[PDB]
C-alpha cells in the first residue's frame, strides 16, 4: 500500500492569491511525484514531473518542490483559469497511486 | 612519418581548463576580422588550428548585412592559428562550400566541403590540398555533415553524412575513406532514428559520436564506429539528463532505443564522452533557448537510465549567449592517455540582437585535467553598442 | 499533434464484459507505454494497470484482478482494455493515457477525453 | 638538439646600448596595434620576441576602453618578433591567463599562464605548445607569477610564485619544472619578507632573481636559486641606493634581513644584475611615481649596506613615463659570457593620462657592452593629442 495524503483537502482564495499544496507520502518515494489539474467533464492535465519540472506548455505560474516526503505545488498569482481538483501521483512503484485530491475553489 | 593509431586511452577527467579563445567579436570591432559560424576545433602533428565557414566579408563592411544564412555559396572553410581572430590576413582557406569536415590522418589533412544547391549539392573530398573524390546527393535534399573534426585510424577516417528532410526520416550514410578515396559506405543501422551534425572522437581503438536529433527528442543519438570492421551501431543516451535545446525539463527515467519526445523539429550541435564512470557530457544551460553551457559527470549516462550528475563545472553562463559545441582531442600528444578537449561557439547578433544585421562567433575551448581546478565563465565579452 | 482518442459511451447489466478502445495518432504507438485510470462518480482516480510498450507484459491493479485485461494491436495504433462480470460499482469515466518510459512508469502525459461505462 | 647549460659567466659592463624598440603606441595611432601590458623580452636559440599581455583590443577601437584592469579574462599572452609593435596580424598566442611567464630550455619552450578569478584561479603549463600540467590556487588570493623569462639549466627551469595578500605575508612557493612536468617545489626560505614578479638570470651555473616586496620597503628582494640541487635561499639587497617606487630618499646606510621602511603597501617589478665590482642596479628616476629610469654601477651591492654609485647611465628621462622593467639573456649567443640585457615598459594612457581610456604601453630594450659608450634617453614617442 504506497500512501499519500493531501492537505488542505479543500481551500479557496481569490483570483490573483498566492497558494500552496501539499502532498505527503508515507513511503520514501524521492522525487517520484507528479502533479495533475483536474476540472469537471476533463481528462486530468499535467503541470509537474520528476517532483519539480515544469511539463512545457505549462504556465510559468506553476512550481513546486520537495523535501522528505513532502512534496508542494505552489503558484506565483492565482490564475482565473486554475480553479480545478489538484492531485498527486506516486510513481515511484507500482501500484500506482493518487491522492484523494484538493480543491480550490474562488473565495467569496 | 606513419599513420595515427587509436591505441591509448581517454585521461581521467575532474575538471577542465582553457585551451584557447580568439575574442574574434571584441577584436572585430576595429580590425579586419572575417564574419564566421560554426566553428570547429582540429590538431595536426605539431599544430592546432581553428577551422570555420567564412562569410566571405568582414564583420564592420557593408556585405555583413544579411549573413544569417546558412548558405550564400560565398562560403567557404577556412582555417587559422589557434586563439587568433580568423583575420583576412592570415586565414587558409582548405576548400569551399557550406557544409564541412576535417582531420589528420597522420601523414596529412583531409577535408571535405559540400557546396551548390538543395536539389544538386555535391561533396567534394579533398586530401593534401588537392581534390581527390566526390560524391553526389542521393535523396536530393540538403546533403550536409559533421561540422567537426573526423577521426582516423591507420589510415581510415569514417564520415557521417545526411540527406533528406530535416523534419523526418531523411537518409544516412556513413563513408569510410582512405587518402581522398572511397573505401566503403554504409547506410545507418541501429536504433537511433534521425541523425545530423556527429562530434566524434577516438579511443582505445573505436571511434564515438555524439550527434543530433533534429527531428523527435531531446536525448542524443550515439554511433559507435568501428573503423577496423567499417561497421557501426547506433542508440540513443539512456541518461534523463537531456542535452539538446530546446528540450523538455528532466525526468527521472530516461529512454535508450528511440527519442525522448516534448521539443520536435529543432536542435543545436553537441558532444560527450562517454566512458563509464569518467562520463561527461556538454549541454546548455537554458532549456528554451542557445544560452549558457555546462559540463556534467553522470556516471554510465550511455547506459543508465536513471543515472544523474555528481559533479559539474559551468564554462558559459546563462545571461551569455552559446552556441554549437563538440569535442575534439590532440592525438600525437606524448602521454599515455588521450586529453578530451572541446569548444563553444559563442553567438552574437543576428538571429537574437536585432540592432546588428549581422551574426557571428567567438570561440572558447577547453582541456580536461586529472587535478581539481577552480572556474570561471568565458563570455565572448563584445559590447554590441559598439557595432551600433 | 499527439491525441488520444477513446470509445464513446457504453451501458451494461452486471455480469457483463466491457472493451474500451484507444486510438494513438501522431506518435509511433509502440513506443510509449499505455495505461489506465478510472474515476468513479465523485472520486479521484483509480490506476487499473499499465502495459509495456514493446512487449505487452502488463501490470494489473491488484483490485482489479481476475476481472480485467489489457491488449494492443500496433497495426491500428489502438489499445484496448477490458472488463468482465462487471457490478454496478464499475460505474467510471475510463481513461487511457500514454506514458513516457514505455518500458516503465514515469509520467502520463496524454490522455483520452475518457469513456463512461455505466452499470445497471 | 639537447638541453641550455648555465656554463658561461657575465660579461663586463661598461655601458648599456640599444638592443630593441618598438614604437608601439605611436604606430596604434593608426594601424591595428592591440592594447598590452606588461611586457618581457625571451630569446629561443635563433630568435628573440617580445612578449606581453594583451587585453584583446586594438588601440584605436573602442573595447579599449577600461584596458586599465589587470584581468578581464579576455587577456592572453601574446608573441611577437622583436621590434615590431604587437599587431592583430602578426602576434602569437602563448597562453590564456592575466598572469604568466616563459622560456626556452634548449630543446623547446614552457609557458604558464594563470586564469580564473581572485578565489578559483588556477595556473596551466604549456611545453612546446601542448598544456601538461595544472596547479590550483592554494591560499586563495590571487594566484600570480614572475611577468618575466624564466631560467633553464640542463632541461630545469625554476619558477616563482606567490598567493596571499599583496599588503601582507602572503605565501610563496618556488616550483622546479622539466618539459612541463612538475618535479618539486618548496616553501620559500630564507629572509626575504614578501616576494613578488620576480626577474632573473642564470651566470656560470646558479639563478640570480631580483623580486619586489609589494609590504614592507624599498630594498628588493633577492632570491638565489641552485637549479641542480633544488634550493634555495634569499636576503635582501643590502646596498643603501633603493631600487622600488614609491621610494624614501637614500639614507647612508642600508639594510639585509629586512625591508627598509617608509613606503608601504606598493611597488615596481624590477632588476638587478648582482656580480661584485661588475654589479648594476637598475631603478626609476623619481621617487614619487613611476617616470624615468637609470642604470647604477654599485660595485657590491648585494653585500655592502654602505656601498654608492660609481657610474651610471641614463635610459629614459624623469620627463618621460616609464613602468615595469626586468632582465633577459641570450643563452646560445657565440662567445665566453653572456650579453646581459634588460627591458623597460614605457606606460602611456590611463592612470597618469585622463585625457585616453585606455592604458597601453611601448617597449624599450637595452644590452651591455664592454665599450664605453654614449648615452641617450628613449622616450615612447606618441602624442597623446592624436588620440584624443
Ligand atoms: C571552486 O571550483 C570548484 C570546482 O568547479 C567548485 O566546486 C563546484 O561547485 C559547483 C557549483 O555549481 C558544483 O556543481 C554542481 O554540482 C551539483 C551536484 O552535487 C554533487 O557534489 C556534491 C558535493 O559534495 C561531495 O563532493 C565533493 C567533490 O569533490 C567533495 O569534495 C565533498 O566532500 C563531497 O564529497 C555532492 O554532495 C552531491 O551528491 C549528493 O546528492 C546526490 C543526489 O541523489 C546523492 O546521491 C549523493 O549521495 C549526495 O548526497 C553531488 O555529488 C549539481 O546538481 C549542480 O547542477 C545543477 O545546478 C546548476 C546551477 O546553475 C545547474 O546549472 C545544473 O543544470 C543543475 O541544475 C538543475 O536544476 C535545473 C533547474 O531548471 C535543471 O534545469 C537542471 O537540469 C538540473 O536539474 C536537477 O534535477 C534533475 C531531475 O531531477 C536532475 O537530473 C539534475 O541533475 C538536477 O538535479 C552543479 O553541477 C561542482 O560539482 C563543484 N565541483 C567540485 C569538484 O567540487 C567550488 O565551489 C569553487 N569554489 C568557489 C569559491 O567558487
Ligand atoms: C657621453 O656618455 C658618457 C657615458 O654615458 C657620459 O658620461 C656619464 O655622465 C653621467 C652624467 O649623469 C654620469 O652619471 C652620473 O655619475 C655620478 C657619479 O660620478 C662617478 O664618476 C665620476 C667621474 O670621474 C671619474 O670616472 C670617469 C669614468 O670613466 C673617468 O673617466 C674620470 O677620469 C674619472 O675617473 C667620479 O668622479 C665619481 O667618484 C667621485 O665621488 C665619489 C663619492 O664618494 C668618491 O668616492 C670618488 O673617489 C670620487 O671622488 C663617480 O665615480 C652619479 O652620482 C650620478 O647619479 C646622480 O645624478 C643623476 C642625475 O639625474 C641622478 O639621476 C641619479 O639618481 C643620482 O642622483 C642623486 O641625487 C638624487 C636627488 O634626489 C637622488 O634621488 C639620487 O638617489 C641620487 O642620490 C645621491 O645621494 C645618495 C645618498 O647620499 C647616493 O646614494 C646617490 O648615489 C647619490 O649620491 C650619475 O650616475 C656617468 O657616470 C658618466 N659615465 C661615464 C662612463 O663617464 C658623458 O658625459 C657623455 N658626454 C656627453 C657630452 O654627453
Ligand atoms: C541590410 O539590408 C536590408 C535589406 O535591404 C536593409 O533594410 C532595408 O532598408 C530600406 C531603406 O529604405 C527599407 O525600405 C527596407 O524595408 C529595409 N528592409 C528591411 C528588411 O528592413 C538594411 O538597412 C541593410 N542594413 C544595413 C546596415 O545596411
Ligand atoms: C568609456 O566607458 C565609460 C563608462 O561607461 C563612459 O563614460 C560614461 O559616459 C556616460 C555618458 O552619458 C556618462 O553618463 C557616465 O557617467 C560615464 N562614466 C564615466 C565613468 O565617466 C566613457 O564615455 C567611455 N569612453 C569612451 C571613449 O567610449
Ligand atoms: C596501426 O595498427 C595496424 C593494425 O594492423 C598496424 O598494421 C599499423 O602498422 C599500425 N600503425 C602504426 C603507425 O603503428
Ligand atoms: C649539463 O650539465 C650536466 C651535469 O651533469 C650534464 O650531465 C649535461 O649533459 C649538460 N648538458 C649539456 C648540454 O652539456
Amino acid at each position: 500500500d504506497i500512501v499519500m495524503t493531501q492537505s488542505p483537502s479543500s481551500l479557496s482564495a481569490s483570483v490573483g492569491d498566492r497558494v500552496t499544496i501539499s502532498c505527503r507520502a508515507s513511503q520514501s518515494i524521492s522525487s517520484y511525484l507528479n502533479w495533475y489539474q483536474q476540472k469537471p467533464g476533463k481528462a486530468p492535465k499535467l503541470l509537474i514531473y520528476a517532483a519539480s519540472s515544469l511539463q512545457s506548455g505549462v504556465p510559468s505560474r506553476f512550481s513546486g518542490s520537495a523535501s522528505g516526503t513532502d512534496f508542494t505545488l505552489t503558484i506565483s498569482s492565482l490564475q482565473p483559469e486554475d480553479f480545478a481538483t489538484y492531485y498527486c501521483q506516486q510513481s515511484y512503484s507500482a501500484p500506482f497511486t493518487f491522492g484523494p485530491g484538493t480543491k480550490v475553489d474562488i473565495e467569496r | 612519418r606513419n599513420f595515427n593509431n587509436l591505441t591509448k586511452g581517454l585521461c581521467t577527467i575532474n575538471s577542465w581548463h582553457i585551451y584557447g579563445k580568439d575574442n574574434a567579436v571584441r577584436i572585430g570591432e576595429s580590425s579586419d576580422v572575417l564574419v564566421t559560424r560554426e566553428p570547429y576545433v582540429s590538431c595536426d602533428p605539431d599544430e592546432c588550428r581553428f577551422y570555420a565557414l567564412s562569410q566571405g566579408t568582414t564583420i564592420r563592411g557593408k556585405h555583413s548585412n544579411g549573413t544569417i544564412h546558412d548558405r550564400s555559396q560565398y562560403r567557404a572553410l577556412i582555417s587559422w592559428p589557434l586563439s587568433s581572430p580568423p583575420t583576412v590576413y592570415n586565414s587558409r582557406v582548405e576548400c569551399i562550400g557550406w557544409s564541412s569536415t576535417s582531420c589528420h590522418d597522420g601523414k596529412s589533412r583531409m577535408s571535405i566541403c559540400i557546396s551548390g544547391p538543395n536539389n544538386n549539392a555535391s561533396a567534394v573530398v579533398w586530401y593534401n590540398r588537392r581534390p581527390v573524390a566526390e560524391i553526389n546527393t542521393w535523396a536530393r535534399n540538403i546533403l550536409r555533415t559533421q561540422e567537426s573534426e573526423c577521426v582516423c585510424h591507420n589510415g581510415v577516417c569514417p564520415v557521417v553524412f545526411t540527406d533528406g528532410s530535416a523534419t523526418g526520416p531523411a537518409d544516412t550514410r556513413i563513408y569510410y575513406f582512405k587518402e581522398g578515396k572511397i573505401l566503403k559506405w554504409e547506410s545507418l543501422t541501429g536504433t537511433a532514428k534521425h541523425i545530423e551534425e556527429c562530434s566524434c572522437y577516438g579511443e582505445r581503438t573505436g571511434i564515438t559520436c555524439t550527434c543530433r536529433d533534429n527531428w523527435q527528442g531531446s536525448n542524443r543519438p550515439v554511433i559507435q564506429i568501428d573503423p577496423v570492421a567499417m561497421t557501426h551501431t547506433s542508440q540513443y543516451i539512456c541518461s534523463p539528463v537531456l542535452t539538446d535545446n530546446p528540450r523538455p525539463n528532466d525526468p527521472n527515467i530516461g529512454k535508450c532505443n528511440d527519442p525522448y519526445p516534448g521539443n520536435n523539429n529543432n536542435g543545436v550541435k553537441g558532444f560527450s564522452y562517454l566512458d563509464g564512470a569518467n562520463t561527461w557530457l556538454g549541454r546548455t544551460i537554458s532549456t528554451a533557448s542557445r544560452s549558457g553551457y555546462e559540463m556534467l559527470k553522470v556516471p554510465n549516462a550511455l547506459t543508465d537510465d536513471r543515472s544523474k550528475p555528481i559533479q559539474g563545472q559551468t564554462i558559459v553562463l546563462n545571461a551569455d549567449w552559446s552556441g554549437y559545441s563538440g569535442s575534439f582531442m590532440d592525438y600525437w600528444a606524448e602521454g599515455d592517455c588521450y586529453r578530451a578537449c572541446f569548444y563553444v561557439e559563442l553567438i552574437r547578433g543576428r538571429p537574437k540582437e536585432d540592432k546588428v544585421w549581422w551574426t557571428s562567433n567567438s570561440i572558447v575551448s577547453m582541456c580536461s585535467s586529472t587535478e581539481f581546478l577552480g572556474q570561471w565563465n568565458w563570455p565572448d565579452g563584445a559590447k554590441i553598442e559598439y557595432f551600433l | 499533434q499527439v491525441q488520444l482518442v477513446q470509445s464513446g459511451a457504453e451501458v451494461k447489466r452486471p455480469g457483463a464484459s466491457v472493451k474500451v478502445s484507444c486510438k494513438a495518432s501522431g506518435y509511433t504507438f509502440i513506443s510509449y507505454g499505455i495505461s489506465w485510470v478510472r474515476q468513479a462518480p465523485g472520486q479521484g482516480l483509480e490506476w487499473m494497470g499499465w502495459i509495456s510498450a514493446y512487449n505487452g507484459n502488463t501490470n494489473y491493479a491488484q483490485n482489479l484482478q481476475g476481472r480485467v485485461t489489457m491488449t494492443t494491436d500496433t497495426s491500428t495504433s489502438t489499445a484496448y482494455m477490458e472488463l468482465r462480470s462487471l457490478r454496478s460499482d464499475d460505474t467510471a469515466v475510463y481513461y487511457c493515457a500514454r506514458v513516457i518510459p514505455g518500458t516503465a512508469v514515469d509520467y502520463f502525459d496524454y490522455w483520452g477525453q475518457g469513456t463512461l461505462v455505466t452499470v445497471s
